[PDB]
């Protein structure tokens, strides 16, 4: 939760709790795509590597609730882009 | 603040985040005594009530009191 | 990186510190101005020794002694030397870091001479 | 390294019985008696240590009874055969062996004893043979750096020590007789110069008695 | 003056070779319990004067003066405590390098116990427990024999040689550890605790044993003492230089020709004593890589400072290094005086009683750059990372043990640093490049592993 | 009865044989601390309470020295910097890197005081690694990661002490040592739950949270 | 930041109108594409950020080995 | 605002006040 | 490069002589207008004067056409919100000389009620800001032809 407290426009709402297997893990990521400015504070904090920011921009659509990006809707996305990021960050990593 | 009940915070159908309708529900001014406080409340026509702190009460510590003679049975034994 | 940061062993933070060594904001009311006039300063004392002059603070950290009192009561060389100028003058706003223009003309300049625009270095 | 947390076991739990004989409880007893009668907890070493020799290790049933007697918590005792390390609360062999590896034993050939004995026994430190008779363990000084290098085995220091020696001291240990104490072969002497005795050469010794203040 | 010709005459602990009994039969003929029960009535302040006028001063490596310590024992306005008072001995003999107090005990054992009853006449101790060694067993066993034919004659025990003087002996066999020589972690030790040490405040003179005032002595230093007492102070003041006066113990050992065991008077040169009483270097003097003239807790010393150093704790001090238990370890030039060095961080990483954060954390990550520094995986700059981490530890400890854990490396670095460059100049060109932490390049986490670089001293 | 001293200039009176970090909370100069909780006794393990009193050479701990008349104190002067320092170096030589998965963060002292009174930067790189420690389970309410704990010795001061649980203690030697019941237990008490507010550092967190 | 350590000239005018300001303008153009040739002729090495990681958050692979670089990170970024 | 640091961050500063202008310590005597 | 050298050094004692000389200039102010200046503070080649109320336009006459302090422009007005205070407000006024190449600052303060002189008959660029300090916190410019 320091995506949720660095973001500056406050867009990220997460809610935790211990999985099954008894490890720390999210039951609840969303973002609010109309609150966010893309700082890319939010693929700096994580010590892990796991939000990240993508090349895509193209992701335009006609409703105001498809851009409620929750946690199936990320997962999906990063199961997509994946190449895309590993050449960024293999490339982007060193300077951050 | 204090909180109204019916419009503090309830849950969303759409995602799941939590809305309001009470205006008051993070604002905290902070002041530096006790007076200031109760005066710009009454000026501005609030009504307060006041929560005197608790303070902790100062009383001896010797580091020598763990090691003090026992001329009956032990109370307890110590660790460290 | 730097080399006296990256150094790992006569590298301590403490003298590294450069923000909890952050200069103070003074504050001088008149009362602590009228004490610089009638008695002066460590560089320039004009204090009695003992708990006389002890005292003698007091008597200003209090209403005892007003600041046209004691400028009234100040000498030539007080005034003139540490109010004003030695040679009696104000001072003047200073500057921390004054810059002395230059101007260029002809060739150098960045528009010729018949435009309304010069160059200054 | 130390070990400091027990699991439990069919040999090694709190349900195995433990009873000191009427013989160490004589001798408990007596102990208890050295203190006084309110801090009786300061007994809790030498009992260990009776029930460790009793019972050829330190069980949690050992610790239990001794807490128990003593009317201190046992976890209290936990702590004691924890941090000393005398108490082995593993079960070891016949013939502790423990070799001193420090500097002075070191310089004077210690790592040669330390080997022969690994490939005599074909055993690593902490670790105990098939017969259940030689458990091996490097350590620290144990108060014999003169006659360096050294070694010991259940409470008996042999001193100055050669792999050969010790190869062999251990073949007479593991049947029959084991040699006595002290310096190897005793053809060298306890803490007297090796070449002979320089400083204390007389056979009637000075009585102090002859040699008073004139006082007294 | 130029001193070590202490001769028998003059030498305390007879016996020291077994040329006598031990039995009290004959510790008798030696003059031990002669003229004890006017000695005890002369009373507390006239023991405590003479013990001052000879200058004893301790032996367990700390040289603070005794009488002085035994008097703050005896301040005003004692006796309406209402309560025993204890003597300890410090027989424990944890320090590497050190084996005087074993044959004061298993060869003369009725100076210690006159000596454990004369301080505690000097001190009004009801009592005296003695801490030995568990590792010491047969010698604990004869001191109880002897102990117990005492009792037979009532040299102790209840009218104490037959004066008004109460006064029982007890023998308390610690089961193994060097910390537990400390003066506090030894009562704790007695009060069936861990042997954690505590801190000064609350000194043990005020509060000490069951809570009781106590003291704690090394085994010569009570051994000695009857005798100084009978025999008159003033020539123990004419042995050895003012300040660092009479007869010490010497353990030397190591790279010796003939390692002994010995008795002279302090101030003796350490050349003398390395080529006389013992049959000199293994391979000559010139053979000298270095000495550690106290033990493990005193940093080494090079030869140069070996040619004329005196063996006081004066000098030896002066030389930015200290006389411990007078126990020598030497140390020739065919040796890896590294090796030695990491052992005895390893020495004290298994020591530390965990207790206080320097300790606990600083002996490691000394042992872990030891073992480096032994095959050279590090930088030339990790030495003065080493020497920093030497001073995180040496005066934010409770005990002292922490300083002893320091000391001996700051000693090899200010003298045999060129060794360590070398070996690490070797380690790059043998095998590799190094970084900071002994990390090489092809190094990495594999599988629950580092693989990629050799990894010292990991054994488990 | 009350007795008089100087703290970094400033003069405050206290009782005797007070400790000396008391007096310092009374005249408002902030010392730090990890061993010291004013409800339990004393211990001097932390080592991070050090100052510099003009009687003696080292720096000495406040949370165990008595306050005695006349004494000076100061709490600044590069000594007493570099102490601190050294020790927030050594406490955090074997703490693993587990602050996201910490349910202290944003509330431990070890984060605040190495922020304020330690390193930017440590020089720690071992590559024989950290120290490492097994978790117990000592019950439902009270959750372990024991490679966190600092050897305090709080939890052990309270069970022992205030609530009467005795079964919480300090096994083995050394580095090797472990807080916890030697064999599998429950710390039975019903103030169980006050030991985690009593550590400072993550090793013992509430369960349902 | 570094003005004084790289020349540049300051374009002044008369008349106050327009066209002075939009001739200053493009003075400023060209004075400062002049700036931008003598920096990228002399870049100095070293660290772009200061490097007290109580201000600054600390690289990554300190972050991710290293435990007050990880506290930093966390500190400055909660 | 909530996770406010409970520890005082920045202690006090240095002071750069010349000494023409600090008000004089009498000599003690 | 091989190894990159960057010394340490505080970024404040680069100010020390400004720092003494802005001390000797408020002295001098100080001195000179006793009736109105009731403090100076220095922080950092920043100077602070604390008035009242009342004597800003004559402070201000003062640091606009005096020979040796032309602060002939208007930099800024603010306003800060100090509950605790009894005058919860505290308008600021920053000043600039293109002349001597120096800035000044002047603090007043003020109530929800209590009015603040305008320096409009001086400076026309503070009308504006003027308004913005009214509609952002409160505080009310006497004589503003147009607030
Ligand atoms: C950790 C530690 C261990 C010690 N171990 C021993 C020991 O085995 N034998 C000994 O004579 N002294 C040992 N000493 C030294 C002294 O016994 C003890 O600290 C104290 O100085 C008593 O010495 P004294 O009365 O003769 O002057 C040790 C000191 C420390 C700090
Ligand atoms: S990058 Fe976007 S999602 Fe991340 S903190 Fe900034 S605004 Fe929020
Ligand atoms: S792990 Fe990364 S994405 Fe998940 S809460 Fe932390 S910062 Fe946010
Ligand atoms: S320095 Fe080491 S042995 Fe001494 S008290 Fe501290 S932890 Fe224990
Ligand atoms: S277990 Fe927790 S409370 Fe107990 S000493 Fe360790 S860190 Fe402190
Ligand atoms: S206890 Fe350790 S891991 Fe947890 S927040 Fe504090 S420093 Fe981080
Ligand atoms: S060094 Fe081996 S017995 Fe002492
Ligand atoms: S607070 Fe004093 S050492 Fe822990």
């Amino acid at each position: 939760k320091l995506c949720e407290a660095i973001c500056p426009a406050l867009a990220i709402t997460i809610d935790a709790e211990e999985r099954i297997d008894g490890s720390r893990r999210t039951t609840k990521y969303d973002i609010d795509m109309t609150k966010c400015i893309y700082c890319g504070y939010c693929q700096e904090s994580c010590p892990v590597d796991a939000i990240v920011e993508t090349p895509n921009v193209e992701y335009a659509t006609e409703t105001r609730e498809e851009l409620l990006y929750n946690k199936e809707k990320l997962l999906a996305n990063g199961d997509k882009w994946e190449l895309e990021l590993q050449y960024a960050l293999d490339a982007d990593a060193p300077y951050r | 603040w204090d909180i109204v009940d019916v419009a503090n915070r309830w849950e969303n159908d759409l995602i799941g985040w939590q809305s309001s309708g009470d205006y008051m529900q993070a604002t905290q001014m902070k002041f530096t005594s006790k007076e200031s406080a109760i005066k710009f409340a009454n000026k501005q026509g609030w009504d307060f009530y006041i929560q005197e702190p608790h303070h902790r009460k100062f009383r001896v510590k010797q580091y020598a009191n763990n090691f003090v003679h026992s001329y009956g049975k032990l109370k307890h034994i110590r660790t460290k | 990186s730097s080399y006296p940061t990256n150094d790992i062993a006569e590298n301590p933070y403490w003298k590294r510190d450069h923000r909890r060594a952050y200069p103070q904001t003074a504050f001088f009311d008149q009362k602590t101005v009228t004490g610089l006039l009638e008695l002066g300063s460590e560089a320039t004392p004009r204090i009695a020794d003992g708990e006389a002059g002890t005292k003698a603070l007091a008597n200003i950290a209090n209403g005892g002694v007003s600041f046209t009192q004691a400028l009234g009561k100040s000498s030539k060389d007080v005034i003139y030397g540490e109010v004003l100028t030695v040679n009696g003058l104000p001072p003047v706003a200073p500057t921390l870091a004054p810059k002395q223009w230059k101007i260029i003309e002809g060739e150098a300049a960045i528009y010729p001479k018949g435009y309304p625009c010069r160059t200054f270095h | 390294h130390i070990v400091s947390v027990h699991r439990n076991t069919e040999n090694n739990n709190p349900s195995i019985p433990f009873e000191f004989s009427p013989e160490n409880m004589k001798r408990a007893e007596e102990v208890i008696a050295k203190y006084p009668p309110q801090y009786k907890k300061a007994a809790v070493m030498p009992l260990l240590d009776i029930g460790q020799r009793q019972l050829g290790y330190t069980s949690i049933s050992v610790m239990n009874y001794v807490a128990k007697l003593l009317e201190m918590p046992p976890m209290r005792v936990y702590e004691v055969a924890t941090f000393y390390t005398m108490y082995n609360r593993t079960p070891m062999g016949r013939y502790h062996l423990q070799i001193c590896t420090t500097t002075p034993c070191q310089l004077c050939g210690s790592d040669g004893i330390m080997e022969a004995v690994q490939n005599t026994l074909n055993i690593k430190p902490g670790e105990t043979t098939k017969d259940n008779l030689f458990t091996l363990s490097e350590v620290e000084c144990l108060g014999a750096c003169v006659n360096a290098p050294m070694m010991a085995i259940n409470d008996d220091y042999y001193e100055d020590l050669t792999p050969e020696g010790t190869v062999k001291l251990l073949e007479d240990c593991k049947a029959g007789k084991m040699p006595t104490p002290g310096p190897e072969n005793h053809v060298r002497r306890d803490c007297e110069p090796a070449s002979g005795q320089k400083v204390l050469l007389s056979k009637e010794p000075h009585n102090v008695a002859d040699f008073l203040q004139e006082g007294i | 003056r130029q001193y070590g010709g202490l001769k028998d005459q003059d030498r305390i602990f007879q016996n020291l070779y077994d040329n006598y009994g031990w039995d009290l039969a004959s510790a008798r003929k030696q003059g031990d319990w002669y003229k004890t029960k006017e000695l005890i009535l002369k009373g507390d302040t006239w023991i405590i004067d003479e013990i001052k006028k000879s200058g004893l001063r301790g032996r367990g490596g700390a040289g603070f003066p005794s009488g002085l310590k035994w008097s703050f024992m005896n301040p005003p306005g004692w006796e309406k405590n209402e309560g025993p008072r204890y003597l300890v001995v410090n027989a424990d003999e944890g320090e590497p390098g050190t084996c005087k107090d074993r044959e004061i005990m298993r060869k003369d054992p009725h100076k210690l116990v006159e000596g454990c009853l004369l301080a505690g006449r000097a001190m009004n101790a009801t009592a005296a427990y003695i801490y030995i060694r568990g590792e010491f067993y047969n010698e604990a066993a004869v001191l109880q024999t002897a102990i117990n034919e005492a009792y037979a004659a009532g040299l102790i025990g209840k009218d104490a040689c037959g004066s008004g003087y109460d006064f029982d002996v007890y023998i308390h066999r610690g089961m193994g550890a060097y910390v537990c020589g400390e003066e506090t972690s030894l009562i704790e030790s007695l009060e069936g605790k861990a042997g954690k040490p505590r801190l000064k405040p609350p000194f043990p003179a005020g509060v000490g044993l069951f809570g009781r005032p106590s003291t704690v002595t090394n085994v010569e230093t009570v051994a000695v003492a009857p005798t100084i007492l009978r025999r008159g102070g003033d020539w123990f003041a004419s042995f050895g230089r003012e300040r660092n006066s009479g007869t010490k113990l010497f353990c030397i050992s190591g790279n010796v020709n003939e390692p002994c065991t010995v008795e002279e008077e302090m101030s003796i040169p350490l050349r003398e004593l390395l080529e006389k009483h013992c049959g000199g270097i293994k391979g000559g003097w010139d053979n000298l890589l270095g000495v550690i003239p106290g033990g493990c807790s005193v940093p080494i010393l090079p030869k140069n400072i070996c040619e004329d150093v005196l063996m006081d704790f004066d000098a030896l001090k002066d030389v930015q290094s200290g006389l411990g238990t007078a126990a020598v370890i030497v140390i020739n030039k065919q040796q890896d005086v590294i090796r030695a060095i990491q052992r005895f961080a390893a020495f004290y990483k298994h020591e530390s009683c965990g207790q206080c954060t320097p300790c606990r954390e600083g002996t490691t990550w000394l042992l872990k750059a030891m073992d480096r520094f032994r095959t050279g995986q590090a930088k030339e700059r990790e030495i003065d990372m080493l020497y920093e981490l030497t001073k995180d530890i040496e005066g934010h400890t409770i005990c002292a043990l922490g300083d002893a854990a320091a000391w001996p490396i700051q000693g090899l670095i200010r003298n045999f640093r060129p060794e360590m460059e070398t070996r690490m100049k070797k380690f790059h060109d043998e095998v590799g490049a190094v970084s900071v932490g002994g990390w090489m390049k092809d190094a990495r986490v594999e599988k629950g592993k580092v693989v990629g670089a050799p990894l010292p001293g990991v054994h488990h | 009865a009350e007795i008089e001293l100087t703290i970094d200039g400033h003069k405050v009176s206290i009782e005797a044989g007070s400790a000396l970090i008391q007096a310092c909370e009374k005249a408002g100069v902030t010392v730090p601390r990890y061993c010291y909780h004013d409800k339990l006794a004393i211990a001097g393990n932390c080592r991070m309470c050090l100052v510099d009193v003009e009687r003696a050479p080292k720096p000495v701990a406040s949370c165990a020295y008595p306050v005695a008349p006349g004494m000076v104190v100061r709490t600044d002067t590069e000594r007493v910097k570099q102490a601190r320092e050294n020790v927030m170096e050594m406490m955090l030589q074997n703490h693993p890197l587990d602050c996201p998965v910490c349910d202290q963060g944003g509330e431990c002292d070890l984060q605040d005081q190495s922020m304020r009174y330690g390193r930017d930067r440590g020089r720690f790189t071992e590559i024989t690694g950290k120290r490492s420690t097994e978790d117990k389970n000592i019950g439902p309410l009270v959750k372990t990661s024991m490679n966190r704990c600092i050897h305090c010795t709080r939890c052990v001061r309270f069970a022992n002490d205030i609530a009467g649980a005795p079964e919480l203690g300090s096994s083995g030697r050394g580095n090797d040592m472990q807080i916890g019941t030697y064999l599998e237990k429950n710390l039975n008490t019903e103030l169980s739950g006050n030991v985690i507010d009593l550590c400072p550092v993550g090793a013992l967190t509430n369960k349902p949270y | 930041d570094a003005y004084d350590k790289v020349d540049f000239d300051v374009p002044v005018g008369m008349n106050g109108d327009c066209y002075d300001r939009y001739l200053i303008r493009m003075a400023e153009f060209r004075q400062s594409l002049r700036i931008i040739e003598q920096c990228c002729n002399d870049m100095p090495a070293g660290a772009v950020k200061v490097e007290d990681f109580k201000i600054n958050s600390p690289p990554r692979n300190l972050m991710k080995e290293d435990m007050e670089a990880l506290i930093h990170h966390f500190l400055l970024y909660t | 605002s909530a996770g406010s640091t409970a520890w005082e961050p920045v202690g006090p500063g240095r002071d750069d006040r010349p000494d023409s202008f600090k008000l004089p310590t009498p000599k003690p005597e | 490069v091989d190894e990159v050298y960057e010394p340490i050094v505080n970024p404040a004692d680069r100010y020390l002589q400004h720092v003494s000389d802005l001390h000797q200039y408020a002295k001098y102010i100080m001195a000179a207008l006793p009736k109105y200046i009731q403090g100076f503070s220095v922080w950092k080649d920043e100077l602070t004067l604390h008035v009242a109320p009342s004597a800003v336009i004559p402070v201000t006459t003062f640091l606009r056409d005096n020979t040796s302090t032309q602060y002939k422009s208007i930099i800024d007005i603010t306003a800060v919100d100090y509950p605790s205070r009894e005058n919860r407000f505290e308008v600021v006024y920053n000043f600039l000389s293109v002349r001597h190449n120096s800035r000044i600052r002047l603090k007043t303060y003020a109530t929800e009620v209590t009015p603040v002189p305008s320096i409009t008959c001086l400076y026309e660029g503070a009308n504006w800001f003027e308004r913005e300090a009214y509609d952002m916190y409160g505080v009310f410019f006497e004589g503003h032809p147009d607030l």
